[PDB]
């Protein structure tokens, strides 16, 4: 099989760049439109990541921060498949994510909402997709967060998430939420998302079966990136 | 026919996950950062540096930036590369650094690529992909940077030719200059106003 | 206003004694029907308990056992009414509650759930309601946990409360439940409730505007007790 | 017309929240107990203990008890009480205590109640009103202790009476017995089975 | 009861700055997002107007400009409440009120409209709330007219008022108008409101039983404003 | 759980019912102006002067401006004033005034505010707060007056330092400036394009 | 891939242990609950069956018993797929069944039905199944019967099944019955399961497409059985 | 997420199915029994017997038993065990029997199986699982078999210290008894009343 360009993005199924009800979009938002360009070598091709460089517990939040004891909050595993929009599994991808402790308190000096750090928790990990597009984490469940978009504003727990995959094109940046959070409704940003099918492609469910017994609970989430076409006729790629 | 998963911002605190290094973190043991040059990679070292401004002409002081780019023979590190041409082994082409909470600055030491082959039996000026993600930016931006001692190859290029307001074209050509003895492209990007850069939809 | 008896308990609004699901009342619970009786002034009684005896951080979860910090978890407030049946409110009624960390972990003997233990947090604390009724107290959001009924079950987060008002027929002990928690609909112990607008009665519910900025969130949940009927005739109490 | 809030097990750690100390937990200065009790309490001063089994036979080592009952001169402590009598000013009326988690055993040190107005002009005899709370049950368990030095009064008790299977009337009834100089009464409960103690719908 | 700082504004329930379908907004509207503030005593204080210096007449349209005869036109008495958001009536606040004549021409300098004059009308009116929040006014009932937005642009029948109550977070400045005016439907002003209740929330309803037999109609219309939370535990107000 | 009443705008003829005199209207003994300083104010009298510009730069005759301060000694003449302090009998404390339908310009003779407690045992640098209503506008813009002369307090203002933007925070800052003998501090607003003015959401 | 221990076996979705309906439970069910246990070896473990110890004949009722003639019946093929609770085959179980004959009559001392014997049929066979989970036998189709639980009480059509595959916490036995018997809606034993789609579970559905033309109609049925969870952390199986 | 196939009794005739021969039926050449002993299986031979009895104490005669068991080194002759140990070769570790239909005694020949790895690292007493499957019994009912001259064992065993109650532990231990020279355990089963048999859901 002989790949061509990856399927164009579409944009209605995205927040747009301005969103006046997400404050700080105002001044960071190009006002010309975006030049779309037919897709070079440049963009259906990305960096490789071996294995080997990653740590034991790179996947494990709860344990590779842990200095004298455990981390206060909520066990929580999270899994769930990485596709592309074709449905086949995106292999080998380099997924990462970061997020705030059960406070709602992230480990960084920018943040000093009163919310209690946690000196056993980090908030940060990483992995890499199986050959099924399969992924795996453990952690704390992050609690949610005053900020100031509005004076009064929250923002619901939620898990910052990256990937890296086969095309430049594919590169993505995103936040997922969990199941029942009634913040969720409310959000600003998320709101910066058009259809509400969309919307709800953001949030992990419940996996009931999955939970371990006097452990942990287990919740699923599956991530959609773009795909390539299959060439059958001309090769303009090159 | 599945859906992209929709994009967020990558908020305030992106460098928890991205940088735990410069959020004073230490959980990883091999961290990724801004420097693509190992001890025998090939070509001539430069280094590129800037800043990115909001539509206030303010530096963003929370901004994180990745960059992709060839080998010093136009090739890149990737199994996607169908060029039948063998790689730099000593390369992983890809980079990533955030802004100085103060200053704003960001900047990578790598290499300056080689011409890639474009659509059609075309050929590409030399140029890095690159990407911005920041609080207040709800979808990855997307640009490139050439240089512009590499005058002769920009007029030729594919996608600069693909902007029809050639006006804007220079928004993406990046000065050189020679410091104490090390070279250095300038490359500012403004999100907003006068001079915005462009940016693609790739 | 000479008052009569407390109306009776509606049993079809309560739990049974004997709930199969719920695995521990096989062997707790009476195989004798309840006795009922007429009221004397026994039932209608009930102690009271002056508002000196209490310190200033009892109805404060966040603080009362803080120690070296903070307890590590969500900020949230929690406020309502306790009004009688008949809609009267409930003055001076003695408020107890208790609940599990953020991990979901109880400071208790018999807790050895690997969720961990919070040394700035107590989970206990009491208050009177004032004369309109009306209860507040602040608190770290519990955690759901695991227990054994059936291997791989868990509670959803919840705050036990007990309450001692006018007559001692009141005397109630129960739980409430957070809005949008997943686990309520799974949960055996709720399910040993009958209708379903009874087990609603049982969720707190997110009070949006009475969170305090970049603090805390708040959730309103209102209390209902038996009620006394007015005697206009006989009165046959004594 | 609103409903009565429902009721739900006070579970295993019913102690956390209402008495602290056994806990091992101090947060509280004034704390409530099983002693009712005070320097200038009226009244013979007795002690109540037993143990509640279940259906097993088996003591609950996580069982909570709560008792109310009247002064020495079956006045009660309350707003509530209408009969114009003066009630003992340092008596509460009411305490609280668990199990042992060791053996069961749970008592608590009071006074003797005296003799309270029944309905329509009666007399009941000498009761305290007892509450049972705990893991496995989901609605308090009412019921009551009656003494057996009190016959005479017992055979013309109304509640005692409107139980139309007399052989389990005797289930209410505490026996009395003088320790070294102190008097305990008895009271064990039975939850399920033979001799199962007779609960109220109060 | 110590009072804390005024709920946050909804930016959902109101008009957005830019509203490009009513035309003067386009330049007399910021570009950068409004900036939230915390408050502080100059946010929660405002201030106070004693009512002797208000005339008899001050809230009666019909005779305080009365010259030589009545003005012509429909009698019409409103009345209605004024709450804070959590229900609370707000007492004494200033309630201004200014509108156009029958015909629909405004006593004003810039105002050519062909709709005549009525020289016993002037149009403009005050009163404080009293201590229930109530409030009444006798008027000409306001005529439609005509304005520049698009050429043949028609405003419905309306009647300007504005709002100082106890809290500067609280100014406000609006219209109400009569329920059954068609007009309703296609004004471009009334527009701006995004949700269709919240437009609803500016319609006087008729209010029969209030009508004065052989004299004067009547209109129930009720205002509600932002409201202070309470607080009971840190006080960072000051 | 009620919802605030919907803003509209105060539209063109916003003077007849909130400045009748401005309308050659005369239906009220009382009339309400710009003029804050009554015969025993105390403090230093100070004249507020400025214009308001639209996005073209042209100014708006047709605004309505009320303004909202401390007395001399930074205390509230408000119920809602907590600071146990004693108010100037003789200050409102409010104030309001309209542009000139041909030049545009706006005042009020007012005192300058002392120094008000802030959040959390701060203090806020000397203020006074502003809000404009007028065609075009659909919601009352709210702003803060600063004083240039007190730029050591100003430094250290609470709301001000809460503008990231610190570019901006100039825009509050009005510049005082001797007339004949009068001291008079011009503020301009701007409500669009370049050195826009900052607006809250209070 | 490291397994763990079963899921949890959900009561709900079977019948309980105390049925009164059906009349022999009664006495033989437990009054005490069932004790949930943490799963050992013992619980995921299994015994083997090689397939050289069945004959050609084992999966074959039409055949197996037959001596002088064909057995009197409706000549039926049934197949179908044992997959876990996770979708995945349950590779060489052993399937176990038994039925009676055409007449409702089963080849047991204890059966003294006035229904006709065959001489011609047995009544049982077994087999495993395949790499996919699947398995096919070939029977003549059971007539129903009536047994004393009331006295008129009637079974509808069933057949038997037992299943001893991976695990012995996956150890199962039932019955399933044939799609459009009137009887199903009406059987006691069926009615012991507490959901509709539960019921709907054991009942084999025509498959017209794999009739056999001018020889045997066919029926599809596919059972679940309890399946693994997959363990990335901690490992206390053992 | 699929459900379990739904459980139904396996009633009166289970023989017919899962033991053809009891019923008179010879359709196999291979029969399953309940004798778990061959030629070369290690360790001691044992008989296991007893009966099963109703809420009536009186014994079942349509029942159906099967028992899962390791090797005399504690290993299970299955895939699925992880011990890394080699198994019996000669053990098929499983075995099923019917109760008599007249007096209800049922038995299997077998060996005293070893030592089994615990969870956590500990260590489980020895024991045979069973399964109970008959008229009446809509689900097979699981329980545990235990021995009496491992008394040691058993006191640390994992899983009878899950059982709270501690009084009902002792039924799931067989007597131990040395009949001519043959090792037999007799384990009665009783479904109801009194020294009901604890039964697990594993
Ligand atoms: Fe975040
Ligand atoms: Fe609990
Ligand atoms: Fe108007
Ligand atoms: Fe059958």
């Amino acid at each position: 099989i002989i790949w061509g360009a990856y399927a164009q993005r579409n944009t209605e199924d995205h927040p747009p760049a301005y969103a006046p009800g997400y404050k700080t979009s105002v001044l960071r938002s190009p006002k010309n439109a975006l030049i779309s360009i037919a897709e070079t070598l440049s963009e259906v091709t990305a960096p490789h990541f071996s294995a080997d460089k990653f740590g034991p517990k790179d996947n494990d939040l709860i344990l590779n921060y842990a200095k004298d004891g455990l981390p206060i909050g909520e066990r929580v595993i999270v899994h769930g498949y990485v596709r592309d929009q074709f449905g086949r599994p995106v292999k080998n991808a380099l997924v990462e994510v970061w997020q705030a402790n059960a406070s709602g308190r992230y480990r960084h000096p920018n943040d000093q909402y009163i919310g209690a750090m946690d000196p056993n928790f980090g908030g940060c990990g990483r992995m890499l997709t199986d050959d099924n597009g399969y992924y795996v984490f453990r952690t704390i469940k992050p609690g949610p967060y005053p900020w100031r978009n509005r004076i009064n504003e929250w923002r619901p727990a939620h898990i910052h998430f990256s990937l890296i995959a086969d095309g430049w094109a594919q590169r993505l940046i995103s936040q997922f939420y969990f199941e029942g959070d009634t913040l969720i409704d409310s959000c600003p940003i998320l709101k910066t998302i058009p259809s509400e099918q969309q919307r709800r492609a953001l949030i992990a469910l419940e996996d009931k079966s999955n939970f371990i017994e006097a452990d942990s609970r287990c919740y699923r989430f599956d991530i959609t990136l773009r795909g390539r076409r299959a060439t059958y006729f001309e090769n303009d790629l090159t | 026919e599945l859906k992209e998963t929709p994009s967020q911002t990558g908020g305030p605190y992106v460098h928890i996950g991205l940088l735990p290094k410069q959020a004073n973190i230490e959980v990883f043991e091999h961290n990724l950062d801004n420097n693509l040059v190992q001890d025998n990679t090939q070509g001539q070292r430069i280094r590129l540096e800037g800043q990115v401004f909001d539509g206030l002409s303010l530096p963003l002081r929370d901004v994180l930036i990745e960059i992709w780019q060839a080998d010093t023979n136009g090739v890149y590190p990737s199994q996607a590369d169908t060029q039948g041409k063998q790689v730099d082994p000593n390369f992983l082409g890809w980079g990533r650094t955030g802004a100085d909470f103060g200053t704003g600055f960001w900047s990578f030491n790598t290499i300056k690529p080689g011409a890639v082959p474009g659509r059609k039996g075309s050929t590409q000026a030399p140029h890095i992909s690159l990407i911005i993600f920041a609080r207040g930016i709800n979808i990855g931006l997307h640009t490139r940077v050439y240089f512009d001692d590499e005058a002769e190859a920009n007029a030729k290029d594919p996608v600069l030719n693909s902007i029809e307001w050639a006006t804007r074209r220079q928004t993406l050509v990046a000065k050189r200059e020679e410091r104490d003895g090390e070279v250095v492209y300038r490359f500012d990007i403004r999100i907003q106003g006068e001079n915005e850069t462009v940016f693609f939809d790739i």
